[PDB]
């Protein structure tokens, strides 16, 4: 009936579940966290996934989630796979969009020790994100290198000063 | 007795807060909200002390002082006379609506110029309900601007009510 | 400004048909007037578009037109369906661009793993 | 013309309102489009809690309050 | 000089076709229509795919259906612009140093004191005939 899955313990402090909502209490009963009821059987737990009540405590939780949360420059070559292993991914999802570069300031990090410099981060969907650390405060920051055309793309630095060669997979920025 | 505090880390602990601000003062409790749907913190919390002193004292001692995970905590501290006009002019600024009633009562605040109907309308705030009553006294259905005013009690319907002069007599007093 | 459009024009039918003679001038004369043959001076570029323009009409000169009415029909036909066609290359674009910046919005910016630490337009094209 | 002729008198009679109409109006509508391509509530819940119940308090203003 | 009249001349050429070409794009039917009984006058001619007659569409937008009379309208309209445009192209047809230069540059120097905007000359024509 449960097909087979293993439902946490409440206290288990937490494989990734099917519905992340039933658990089991210290006690034997099964429970639904939003709903703050308690199960005898799997049965009755699919006919509460399958009930009304349970619906409308979804959709409160979406809606409460939904309403919260003349110089020098430096220019990189990046090289991407050479049709390795993107022959099993080809379904134009995002397929046709570039990689992207932002500036982010150090003061937030998985480990928050040090901090106090930016990083030019460059991502692709599959490949892993890189970073390259800009001590200077400003370097190839220019002015109005082209004559103001408004194709945003992402922001005013990608467009500005970034090229993808998509044939050769090759991005280069500077 | 009680201070706010902002810019914390959620990975802080009600322990490590206890043990940093009674450093500063004897705390009373500390109310450190959580959510309850995350389990995790929203990075503020409120410290109540015993007295008002030692609230005082922690806010000017601990504020941009110290850095938990590189963050800088921080630490702070935490029914009148209305008229409605009608008719009047476009001529008239809100500083002249000013300098009109204040002779006849000190305003708590600034009146309010807005447009009916086209039909340009006030709300006067004064500090006294009599001093409101003299200005409607001479001031009602007159003319000024070459336009005629008329000054009556905005509504709520409107105030003036005896309950209304009760209590607003007890604000003044 | 119907003096600059006579001087604009007028060094430009000039400048159609030898281009030295406005070379010359320029070092013969010296005066502010013809100020706009240097690029800087934004009317420059559209005085490159009257040159082009009597340039053009240096083609077909000891040739007539004959196009007629059927012909100039389909023409304008044609020419609305390439319109439509750009207006769709623009749509399309617009469309690559929206994707785009739902991605970058959508990605971690805070999965990091550094290295080190420290023209593009003719490049931007082929050849 | 056979449409027309098997008509009755009212019918006609709209029917040249009709086209009379098609000929004294506007080529061009005030009404017109230009850009419209084509491609290709808790009701029992305040009831159970309590509120949206008048109620009234003297002090403050003699204000309403809709819940207990 | 005929440079400039010639010049001139093919510019209000280029108006006019871009004119009727405007028209043609935002209703279609304008040319379909047309071009259907020319279909049956002249056999040869060929005409468009049935399906972006009855869409309505040149290429991907397919276009709102217009009334009989502003259909016919619009083409009597784009009648007399391409008899402006055969009559343009026949003059034309009829009609097609450096001391000189200054020489004229010099007479341009006439009546300095001529206060007055001039943009009238593409915007009058552009919109006499949009
Ligand atoms: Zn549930
Ligand atoms: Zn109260």
């Amino acid at each position: 009936l449960s097909k087979g899955e293993n439902v946490p313990y409440t206290f288990q402090d937490e494989q990734v579940r099917s519905n992340p909502y039933i658990y089991k209490n210290h006690s034997g009963k099964l429970v639904c966290k939003l709903c703050n009821t308690m199960h005898m059987s799997w049965s009755s737990v699919e006919r509460h996934l399958g009930g009304k009540k349970h619906g409308l405590n979804v959709l409160r939780r979406g809606i409460s989630i939904e309403k919260s949360s003349g110089s020098v420059g430096l220019a990189i070559q990046v090289n991407y796979s050479s049709e390795v292993k993107e022959n099993s991914v080809d379904s134009d999802d995002k397929a046709k969009v570039p990689p992207l570069i932002r500036i982010v300031s150090g003061l937030e990090l998985s480990d928050t020790k040090q901090k106090g410099k930016k990083f030019l981060v460059i991502a692709y969907e599959p490949f892993e994100n890189i970073a390259i650390e800009l001590p200077p405060n400003e370097i190839l920051f220019s002015e109005n290198n082209d004559m103001d055309n408004n194709n945003d793309g992402v922001d005013e630095l990608n467009k500005k000063c970034t090229f993808w060669d998509a044939i050769s997979k090759l991005y280069y920025v500077q | 007795n009680t201070v706010y505090v902002g810019n914390i880390d959620p990975r802080i602990t009600k322990e490590q807060l206890y043990e940093l601000f009674i450093q500063i003062n004897p705390v009373l409790r500390i109310k450190y909200p959580k959510d309850k749907v995350l389990q995790a913190y929203q990075g503020y919390a409120f410290i109540e002390f015993y007295n008002q002193g030692d609230a005082q004292y922690a806010i000017k001692i601990m504020n941009n002082t110290v850095r938990l995970y590189d963050r800088l905590i921080k630490v702070r501290q935490v029914p009148i006379a209305k008229l409605f006009i009608k008719n009047l002019a476009d001529s008239i600024d809100s500083d002249q609506l000013v300098k009109i009633f204040n002779k006849f009562g000190k305003l708590i605040r600034e009146p309010e110029i807005f447009y009916l109907s086209k039909l340009k309308c006030a709300y006067v705030y004064f500090e006294d309900f009599e001093k409101a009553d003299l200005a409607i006294k001479s001031l009602n259905n007159q003319l000024v601007a070459n336009n005629r005013i008329t000054v009556d009690y905005a509504f709520k319907n409107g105030k003036g009510n005896a309950k209304y002069g009760d209590d607003v007599d007890r604000l003044l007093n | 400004s119907r003096r600059d459009m006579e001087v604009i024009k007028l060094t430009a039918r000039y400048y159609a048909k030898d281009k030295s003679i406005v070379e010359q001038m320029i070092s013969k004369d010296g005066e502010a007037r013809l100020n706009f043959m240097n690029s800087s001076h934004p009317l420059h570029k559209t005085f490159t578009d009257f040159v082009a323009q009597y340039k053009r009409v240096y083609s077909f000169t000891g040739q007539e037109i004959k196009k007629s009415k059927r012909t100039i029909l389909d023409n304008c036909f044609e020419r609305t369906q390439y319109w439509e066609f750009e207006k769709d290359k623009d749509r399309e674009h617009d469309k690559l661009v929206e994707l785009c910046k739902i991605q970058f919005a959508a990605i971690p910016w805070d999965k990091f793993t550094q290295v080190a630490k420290f023209d593009l337009e003719q490049m931007r094209l082929r050849r | 013309v056979e449409r027309k002729l098997a008509f009755t008198a009212n019918e006609r009679m709209a029917e040249m309102d009709i086209l009379t109409q098609k000929y004294e109006a506007p080529a061009y509508d005030s009404t017109e489009k230009e850009g419209a391509e084509q491609v290709d509530m808790p009701y029992w819940l305040y009831k159970l809690h309590g509120l949206d119940r008048e109620y009234r308090c003297e002090i403050c203003s003699n204000k309403v309050y809709n819940g207990r | 000089n005929l440079l400039e009249t010639r010049r001139s001349l093919l510019e209000e050429m280029e108006i006019i076709e871009n004119a009727i070409a405007e028209r043609i794009q935002r209703n279609p039917e304008l040319y379909y229509h047309y071009i259907q009984e020319s279909s049956k006058v002249f056999p040869d001619t060929k005409l468009p795919r049935s399906s972006l007659i009855a869409e309505n569409k040149i290429y991907k937008f397919k276009k709102v259906k217009r009334k009989r009379k502003q259909i016919i309208l619009q083409q009597h309209e784009i009648n007399i612009f391409l008899r402006d445009y055969q009559e343009k192209q026949q003059t034309f047809n009829k009609i097609n140093f450096e001391r000189k230069l200054q020489q004229l540059e010099k007479e341009l120097k006439n009546e300095d004191e001529n206060f007055e905007l001039d943009i009238n000359s593409k915007k009058d024509k552009y919109a006499l005939f949009s």
